[PDB]
Formats: C-alpha cells, sequence, structure tokens
C-alpha cells in the first residue's frame, strides 16, 4: 500500500560495479539488484533457478551439468540473454588479461585453475554453448556449493558486444552498464554519493517486482543518518556505538548478523622490502595486545562480538556430527597483554631496534575513526616504543592499497560467498588475490589445495592463526539499524551479495 | 566479499 519508493543509505562510494571484477560488499550488492545469473538465493537462503529455465540434468558422477536457459530473458537494450553471454563472461573471469580477483572461484570449473595460471587458453574453460539457450558446464570435481557459485556475481552473464563497445569505460558509470536483473541502475557517475535502482521493464520476472524506485545515498555518520530517518528522508539507517546503544530499546531497532569476520591484516612486504610484520613475534605482539571485548563493548555496541576464529560462529558445521567448525577449531590468539609484551620484547631484540612506527589503515566513516583511535590507544599503551599512525581512507582506496600491498597493517573484513569454511580459508593461500600480505605457508596451501576435507580445514585454521599469526580476528560482525515498520520482505542473504530487493514492498499508511 | 567498516 502507498507509494513504492524505498530510500536507503550506504556507508561508502561504490568501488566497482563490474560483475566480473567487483569483490566488495557495496558493489556486489549493487550488481545483485541489476543483474542475474543461473541461480539466485530464495527467501530461505537456498539457491533457486533464476536464469536457468529448469532444474539441470546432472551426470552420475556430479561433474557435468546440462542447463536450459530462459528463452524470455532479455538485456536492458532488448538483446536476448543467451548461452554465449555466460561463455563470454566466465572466460572473461579466468582470462589473465582481466586480472579478476575472484578468478580463483573458477577452480570449480574444468580447466579454470590452468587458465588463471596461463597454462591453457580461456576458450578451454569447461563451459560450452550447446545452442543459444543450453549450457554444458563441466566441473573440475564434484562441488557441493556449485549452485551458490552460480548465484554469485562473477558467474553472471555479460553481453560481449556491449562490454567490447565500452572498452576501458565499461561499468565506470550507470550509462556504461547493461542490466538483466529486477532493477536498472541510474544516476551513478562512477564517483558520486547517490545512485538509483529503477524497476526493469525488460526483466523476465518483473511482475514480482513491486518497488518502482530505490534511492541510495552515502551517509558515513549515524547522526546524519538518524536525522534523515526522523525527517522521513530515509527508511532504514545504520546505528553505531552510542547511537546503537541509545536506540536499542526502540520499536524499530533491528540487528542483522552478517556472519562476517573483521580482522587485522599484517603486510609482510611493502614496495619490495620486508616490513616489521615479516617478524612473527611483532605480529603476535600487535595481535595479542587488543582488548577485543572492550573493542566491541565500546566501539561497536551493535550486537557484534569478539572473534577468536577467522571462520564465524554459527555458520558452518561438521558433515559428520553437525558440530560448529569454531567449536572443533577452538579459540586462537586470545587477548593477553603479558603474552603480547613477551612477543614484543623478543621481536624488538630480533630486529635490533627499541622503537617501531607503523601505519594502521581503516575506512573513513565516523565509526572507523573511533575504531582506529581505540586500536591506536590499545597498542601504544601496551607496547612500549610503538607508534601507530592512523590512515582512514575511502573503502575503495583501502581496497586499492590492499591489492597494491601499499600498507603496513589494516582493518579488513570478509563476508562469506558460500556456506563452507573454504570461503574464508582460501583467502590466505600463497599469492592469492585476497592474501596481499606476502603470507606464505606451504603446509597451509597443501591443506587447501569429504569428512577428510572437513577435518583438514579445521586443522588449517590453527596453522594460520596460532602457528603463524598471519592475521588477527577481532570481531564477528553484526549491524544495527532503525528500520521503518512499513518495509516488508527485505531479503537479507546469508552469504553472497547482502540483499535482494526484488520482492521487497512497502505497506505505507 | 570484502567488507567495509561502517
Amino acid at each position: 500500500s502507498g507509494e513504492q519508493v524505498l530510500n536507503l543509505t550506504e556507508s561508502a562510494l561504490i568501488p566497482s560495479a563490474d560483475s566480473t571484477k567487483a569483490d566488495d560488499q557495496v558493489g556486489l550488492n549493487v550488481v545483485n539488484q541489476t543483474n542475474e545469473g543461473l541461480y539466485a538465493l530464495d527467501k530461505d537462503g537456498i539457491p533457486a533457478i533464476a536464469g536457468a529455465a529448469e532444474e539441470p540434468k546432472i551426470s552420475d558422477d556430479k561433474t557435468v551439468y546440462t542447463i536450459k536457459l530462459r528463452e524470455d530473458a532479455k538485456w536492458s537494450n532488448g538483446d536476448p540473454v543467451t548461452a554465449n553471454d555466460y561463455v563470454y563472461s566466465w572466460r572473461r573471469a579466468v582470462d589473465p588479461n582481466t586480472a579478476a580477483t575472484y578468478s580463483y572461484l573458477f577452480d570449480a570449473i574444468k580447466n579454470g585453475g590452468d587458465i588463471v595460471a596461463g597454462k591453457k587458453k580461456p576458450e578451454e574453460l569447461g563451459i560450452k554453448a550447446v545452442d543459444d539457450y543450453t549450457l554444458e558446464v563441466t566441473l573440475s570435481k564434484p562441488t557441493a556449493y556449485i549452485n551458490s557459485l552460480f548465484a554469485f556475481p562473477t558467474f553472471f552473464p555479460l553481453n560481449e558486444k556491449f562490454v567490447t563497445e565500452k572498452g576501458e569505460k565499461y561499468a565506470q558509470n550507470s550509462d556504461n552498464m547493461l542490466f538483466n536483473g529486477p532493477f536498472e541502475l541510474k544516476d551513478w557517475t562512477g564517483t558520486n554519493k547517490k545512485w538509483t535502482y529503477v524497476k526493469n521493464d525488460k526483466y523476465w520476472d518483473k511482475d514480482k517486482v513491486k518497488l518502482k524506485q530505490i534511492n541510495v545515498q552515502v551517509v558515513q555518520d549515524s547522526g546524519t543518518g538518524l536525522n534523515l530517518y526522523n525527517t522521513d528522508k530515509v527508511d532504514r539507517t545504520v546505528l553505531s556505538a552510542d547511537y546503537a546503544a541509545q536506540n536499542k530499546n526502540n520499536k524499530d531497532y533491528v540487528t542483522v548478523n552478517n556472519s562476517s569476520t573483521f580482522y587485522i591484516k599484517f603486510n609482510q612486504k611493502r614496495a619490495g622490502k620486508d616490513t616489521v610484520f615479516a617478524n612473527k613475534n611483532i605480529r603476535k605482539a600487535i595481535a595479542l595486545a587488543i582488548d577485543k571485548q572492550s573493542y566491541t563493548d565500546t566501539v561497536l555496541k551493535n550486537g557484534s562480538k569478539p572473534a577468536n576464529n577467522l571462520v564465524p560462529e554459527g555458520f558452518t558445521f561438521d558433515p559428520g556430527n553437525k558440530e560448529d567448525y569454531t567449536k572443533e577449531s577452538g579459540k586462537h590468539l586470545e587477548y593477553d597483554v603479558k603474552e603480547a609484551q613477551k612477543a614484543w620484547k623478543a621481536g624488538l631484540k630480533e630486529l635490533g631496534v627499541n622503537e617501531i612506527t607503523v601505519e594502521f589503515t581503516s575506512d573513513d566513516t565516523e565509526n572507523a575513526r573511533k575504531s582506529s583511535e581505540f586500536i591506536q590507544d590499545q597498542l601504544q599503551k601496551n607496547l612500549d616504543g610503538l607508534t601507530v599512525k592512523l590512515k582512514n581512507v575511502p573503502f575503495k582506496v583501502r581496497l586499492q592499497n590492499d591489492q597494491n600491498q601499499d600498507y603496513d597493517f589494516s582493518m579488513s573484513g570478509w563476508g562469506p560467498d558460500y556456506q563452507d569454511p573454504s570461503t574464508f580459508l582460501d583467502l590466505f593461500v600463497t599469492d592469492g588475490a585476497q592474501n596481499r600480505m606476502s603470507y606464505s605457508n606451504k603446509d597451509y596451501d597443501k591443506i587447501l589445495n569429504d569428512q577428510k576435507r572437513w577435518d583438514e580445514m579445521v586443522k588449517a585454521e590453527k596453522i594460520l592463526l596460532t602457528d603463524d599469526v598471519a592475521i588477527q580476528p577481532l570481531y564477528q560482525r553484526s549491524t544495527a539499524y532503525l528500520q521503518k515498520d512499513y518495509i516488508k520482505n527485505l531479503q537479507k542473504n546469508p552469504f553472497g551479495p547482502d540483499y535482494t530487493y526484488k520482492e521487497t514492498y512497502l505497506t505505507k499508511l | 566479499s570484502d567488507e567495509s567498516k561502517g
């Protein structure tokens, strides 16, 4: 009931809206509204056929998938969505020229690994257009979460003609994108603080889309957000720190468990030279010197809780006995000032220095600045002779500097792309596109490269955390909001792109 | 997916 226009906020400028290249939660959420793959997560968090017209035929050994495509699916320029669009985009994803950070997900597809490494041509990838509306996908091995990959933006189709025509400007703004999802993107210049979703009249399932328009603006402090919410300019707003705590008893307060882990990254090599974090004792000193409980109680105050695992609690469970991965792994790198100070003294002796300066990178929101000041406080008071310089940059700049290894240490986070520990653990394999720390442990790589698979993944976390201190988990993220009661059917996805607005609607007045 | 600190 009433006008079906939804007004939302986002905490950062869009880093990428290229469905192949995007690897961040902001951009992946955008392309999830505007484009669509073979599957998409349903209301219960299960991948369901979307671009696929029916349930695939699957071989006995579960490696060959024969998939019929919707014959009524169209691009926003009227071109039909065909098998060729999937072949093109999956080859694009593995093509070394593209340097797509998620190219490693295509290890699941026959020859994907070899193509990323330049050992085979992209045309050898295990996807074939049998005809214009039929795919044959050949996996490298049985992959239980394959349908979750099919629901992930890197596996969405692309219109080769359009992508080619736009060249290096492809997806740099909303005029340089094509849409096959519930919404079209409008009003995005590439670098501005507003953008718009408009119901796509050429979407095959448009009769289920109820919102005519979704307006998004960048807001980076809860006070501004709250004022906009109270003056009815936005319908949902993020609350952090005291703003969460002051509104936690409000009728419209809601908490979202993101099953995401925020962690400290320790870059071991910058501009070709070892940093101080090449020393394990120094990594351990920083890691163990942060009161994680106080952090969440002081900085977040939003349902977030301390993390002593990379893999979040409550997310993934043993196929044998159904017990949580985190219970089997146990805690790692628990807050301990004395053990931190022991590591600090030993590290400083090994390096032959009395003092160290390092720069801590985080984002440029009000709460990220509070976070950084808290961590600076913790490390400086606990570790004599340590100076921590603060860098607080736009999310996209942090990510660029991460890819370039142009940082010392940083606050980073990962949300799962499918429901298995590997979504987290695979990040820190040697030379991985999401490693970017020059962290390399061959035993860790060997583990990650069925009950046996699970048991080994449990063991891997001990190597990463307790043994090597590659990173330091800080918290398991929840997010607090005020949310107007008239928003109905707001689908929060348990993994992959964060939201699906497709069937969201409003019961205003 | 890489997470932003709100």
